[PDB]
RNA sequence: CUUGGAUUUACUGAAGACUAACUACUGCGAAAGCAUUUACCAAGGACGUUUUCAUUAAUCAAGAACGAAAGUUAGGGGAUCGAAGAUGAUCAGAUACCGUCGUAGUCUUAACCAUAAACUAUGCCGACUAGGGAUCGGUUGUUGUUCUUUUAUUGACGCAAUCGGCACCUUACGAGAAAUCAAAGUCUUUGGGUUCUGGGGGGAGUAUGGUCGCAAGGCUGAAACUUAAAGGAAUUGACGGAAG
């Protein structure tokens, strides 16, 4: 009675630098009117891509990264760095019999006050020449993986900015390090950064933004 | 690991208990350390401190109210300060 | 001897008021007449004054606490979490 | 019949035989 | 008397003239004769403080808060009883506040609390047993005991008197718009009759 | 290139969702679900009804300007069962051969972490 | 008489094991008595892994498989025939069936 | 329940519960039970011991502590499930099974109750008897192994051992009515110590008395009368709204 996709304008959604494939894609909202402002009604929103995705490669496509959007310029959305999750599939295919499991998660602020729980999940290694089908790790060492994993995961977060931390987030330095560093521990595999929250932001810096938009 | 040294101080070594005493052994130099129960009155606790300071005496702050000194001391009644004259066989002088 | 069986304190209230109230009244009015040890001098000499008024008779201390007990449960649960929620503001 | 029920029967059987003693 | 709650005489400076105020605080559990209370902005976070809403972190147990920006204590005074501060919006300068009834309320961050739980908690506990105990109870508060059933009474008495057997007789679910001399019974009432699960 | 939207396909053993939102997902596309296609209760989460659901969102896809889907496909998850339904494979199979093009794919059914009371009773439902 | 030596579960050197509920009928269940099975199915069916393929935006994706592991009771494993009931004799053996 | 926008979608927010997957013929605990992190508190088994005391021990009437769920009393919480109840079907009828709600309850703090197929239906302590391989904690000697770190005095893995466990496979010297049993053996070739319990089936864990409990109930506990059987393991057949 109305065709109510008659007023939908489609906006462009732009990735910020610290991203290499900076065109996400394309949204719709009723068009700005003079009730409501369509540049007002559309900041906010969260649009979830895979990491694949904004990077090329094929080996981060069981990581999607959720973009939040925070200022509009004209046409083009400008967005910034929201959160981190892994793939349903992912975390199924790691999660094994026989094989210990430990995670860990810490709450910690970045160089600019950006309030972030991290979620880390490593697994033990079983070795090559291993004859025993379980691969159980001891309480008293996962205890020590844990306590070590956090405050790797304290050190290289709160002495970073977040677009900092993005850029160690995606190679993942921290899980090549956390691996590294429980080495002396227990042998782990498949150490990750399965998931970033944010939690609070600060007052909104529309400089910072276009310092990692241009 | 206090509890026990001091212990060990009550069997074999030289002490006073009671305020009283304490200022008298601070009056005459022959305090070696003073101790001072968690509860004691801040207004006496801060003039024990004072002497121990022109005394040239080192001060413990015990962790238990007088109850719990006075039965580390082996004592059935409430310590709320003690000096120790004489370290014996303990070294609780050089653990403090 | 045991003068009394069960009802202790409230056998002042002879056969009156019936059971479950005069067993209610047994639990509040033991504590409210019972002598707690003071937290600042040491002694057990602390007694209820009026309500929610404890004194020691010792060090003259008067301390605020429950209608019933020196100390409430809802009370120590908050000085426990203003200590916590004091040095996390403070670090 | 099943045993737990004739047990119950009994139990509520049991109660009203307690309280028609009381009347007296 | 006539307060469930005990009350702190607390002698403070005068910062202008050469004299002593002595101020009357309802006295949170915990406080004690010759302790040290400390009032304003950059007062810490200890029992019996008064602290202005917005420099206390949420969760904190608070009492005798205000309602209005100087008005004194409004909320939270009764014994046992006190405020939990549920969140703060800062940039309209609020605190979101849980009462001891359950409601939510939206204070001015300016306005003060004193921090702990207010003394005297556990008072209803104990039954009263007597008509003597109740009778000195509001010997000290006004004159609003014994009550009289208005089924009681005559029908020149009471909406509810009169008749050969005493029963209310109409609905005793009264409108909240009725006059003075017929609300008698249960004003206003959303519902009735015992309370079953949660609201 | 492709304007990507999201196809969040919800495959119950009642009924089955097509469901296509934006890439944000906080605008409705096109929703059909198995049941405005059929007319009897029993079938209206058949594998059939799927496809006549998943076929006129991509007639609705098309026309608006989307082009190609991303699959979210679910269960109905919680305390209740994570294997999806029939209609959520039929659906699938059903977009592709519509025109529309495919993007990446990916299970969303909520999982709990525990969780509350399952529906039931101690003893099950005895059929 | 006695039908198993294990009592038809698998609690020896314990007391109390959480239970579960069935997938089918939700009925609650003994964990190490419940009929426990790790299904790792293709998402998309084997006749339309070619047509999806073709829709493909992107090259050479490897689309994923879905993971669920499956609880049963006695009554819902043996109505779907998950298992079935075995000879005196063949109830002694455990060795997994070889069929995959 | 839904054109008064249901269902569905994304984000924000609040409550209570519960700690998925890892998770096992794996661990701890007297049993009941115990599964998110960390901090603390006080305990504990096993191993190691060329430390210490020297019989301090085993089982135990009477008497104590703990004791699943449900239930009881008083506050707090009450998301979900959900007795009762109401409901829509099914049916000859179903106030049942199925469906939709739902009150106590489910959670917790103070106290009671003291029972379960509380089962390994197998008392506890002690000794011996037949082979085998896995696995947990400890400890003792050792690698074409990767890592620490580039190596040790890293860790993991691998191979030999023994202690203790939770168990499992085969055999039957032997036992058993048999199923089965590494104890249910070492029992007519009848004797290691000790506690408790049973004497055909019902009546009946009923009546009564006593005793404990707020109550619900627990503990103790007959008789009259009645009956030739009741029951256990296995075989054949018959039958199955079971599988092949
Ligand atoms: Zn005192
Ligand atoms: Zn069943």
């Amino acid at each position: 009675v109305v065709d109510p996709f008659t007023r939908k304008d489609w906006f462009d959604i732009k990735a910020p630098t610290t991203f290499e494939n900076r065109n996400v894609g394309k949204t719709l909202i009723n068009r700005s009117t003079g009730l409501k402002n369509a540049a007002d009604g559309l900041k906010g929103r969260v649009f979830e891509v895979c990491l694949a995705d904004l990077q090329g490669s094929e080996d981060h496509s069981y990581r999607k990264i959720k973009l939040r959007v925070d200022e509009v310029q004209g046409k083009n959305l400008l967005t910034n760095f929201h959160g981190l999750d892994f793939t349903s599939d992912k975390l199924r295919s790691l999660v094994r019999k026989w094989q210990s499991l430990v995670e860990a998660n810490v709450t910690v602020k970045t160089s600019d006050d950006y309030v972030l729980r991290v979620f880390a999940i490593a697994f033990t290694k079983r070795q090559p020449n291993q004859i025993k089908k379980t691969t159980y790790a001891q309480s008293s060492k996962l205890r020590e993986v844990r306590k070590k994993m956090i405050e790797i995961m304290q050190r290289e977060v709160s002495n970073c900015t977040l677009a900092q931390l993005t850029s160690k987030l995606i190679p993942e330095v921290i899980g090549r390090e956390i691996e590294k560093s429980t080495q002396t521990i227990f042998p782990l595999q498949n150490v990750h950064i399965r998931k970033v929250k944010l939690l609070k932001q600060p007052k909104f810096d529309l400089g910072s933004l276009l310092a990692l938009h241009g | 690991n206090i509890n026990s040294k001091l212990a060990l101080t009550i069997k074999s070594g030289k002490y006073t208990l009671g305020y009283k005493s304490v200022v008298k052994s601070l009056r005459t130099g022959k305090a070696k350390l003073v101790i001072i129960a968690a509860n004691t009155p801040v207004l006496r606790k801060s003039e024990l401190e004072y002497y121990a300071m022109l005394s040239k005496t080192p001060v413990y702050y015990f962790q238990g109210g007088n109850n719990e000194l006075g039965t580390v001391c082996g004592k059935l009644f409430r310590v709320g300060t003690l000096s120790i004259l004489d370290a014996g066989d303990s070294d609780i002088l050089s653990s403090i | 001897t045991k003068r009394t069986k069960k009802v202790g304190i409230t056998g002042k209230f002879g056969v009156r008021y019936g059971s479950s109230l005069r067993r209610q009244t047994k639990k509040l009015e033991v504590q409210q007449h019972a002598k707690y040890d003071c937290s600042f001098c040491g002694k057990r000499t602390v007694q209820r004054g009026a309500t929610g008024i404890w004194n020691c008779k010792s060090c003259k201390k008067t301390v605020a606490g429950g209608a019933y007990t020196v100390s409430t449960a809802a009370a120590a649960t908050v000085r426990s979490t203003i200590r916590r929620l004091r040095e996390l503001a403070e670090a | 019949m099943r045993d737990k029920w004739r047990k119950k029967r009994v139990r509520r059987l049991k109660r009203k035989r307690r309280k028609v003693r009381a009347r007296s | 008397p006539g307060r469930g709650a005990p009350l702190a005489k607390v002698a403070f400076r005068d910062p202008y003239k050469y004299k002593l105020r002595e101020e009357t605080f309802i006295a949170n559990e915990g406080v004690y004769t010759g302790q040290f209370i400390y009032a304003g902005k950059k007062a810490s976070l200890n029992v019996g403080n008064i602290l202005p809403l917005g420099a206390c972190p949420e969760g904190t147990i608070v009492s005798n808060v205000e309602e209005k920006v100087g008005d004194r204590g409004a909320l939270g005074r009764t014994s046992g009883n006190y405020v939990i501060i549920i969140g703060h919006n800062p940039d309209e300068n609020k605190t979101r506040v849980k009462l001891p009834s359950g409601a939510k309320k939206i204070i001015s961050s300016d306005a003060r609390g004193v921090i702990g739980v207010v003394a005297g908690g556990g008072r209803i506990d104990k039954p009263l047993l007597k008509a003597g105990r109740a009778f000195h109870k509001y010997k000290v508060k006004r004159n609003s005991w014994p009550k009289t059933r208005g089924v009681a009474m005559n029908p020149v008495d009471h909406p509810h008197g009169g008749g050969n057997h005493q029963h209310i007789g109409k609905a005793s679910t009264i409108s909240r718009g009725a006059v003075s001399g017929q609300k008698a019974g249960l004003i206003a009432a959303r519902r009735t009759g015992l309370l079953r699960g949660t609201q | 290139s492709q304007v990507f939207g999201v196809a969040r396909i919800f495959a119950s053993f009642n009924d089955t969702f097509v469901h296509v939102t934006d890439l944000s997902g906080k605008e409705t596309i096109a929703r059909v679900t198995g049941g405005m296609k059929v007319k009897a209760d029993r079938d209206e989460s058949s594998p059939y009804a799927a496809m006549l659901a998943a076929q006129d969102v991509a007639a609705k896809c098309k026309e608006v300007g989307i082009t190609a889907v991303h699959i979210k496909l679910r269960a109905t998850g919680g305390t209740k069962t994570k294997t999806p339904g029939p209609g959520g494979q039929s659906a699938l199979r059903a977009l592709a051969r519509s025109g529309l093009r495919i993007g990446r794919i990916e299970d969303v059914t909520p999982v709990p972490s525990x969780s509350t009371r399952r529906k039931g009773g101690r003893r099950g439902r005895r059929l | 008489p006695k039908k198993r030596a294990s009592n038809g579960r698998n609690k020896k050197g314990r007391g109390h094991v959480k239970p579960v509920r069935c997938l089918n009928c939700a009925r609650c269940v003994p964990k190490d008595k419940a009929i426990k099975r790790v299904t790792i199915r293709n998402m998309v069916e084997a006749a339309a892994v070619r047509d999806l393929s073709e829709a493909s935006v992107y090259a050479e994706y490897a689309l994923p498989k879905l993971y669920n592991k499956l609880h049963y009771c006695v009554s819902c494993a043996i109505h779907a025939r998950i298992v079935r009931v075995r000879s005196r004799t063949d109830r002694k053996i455990r060795t997994p069936p070889q069929r995959k």
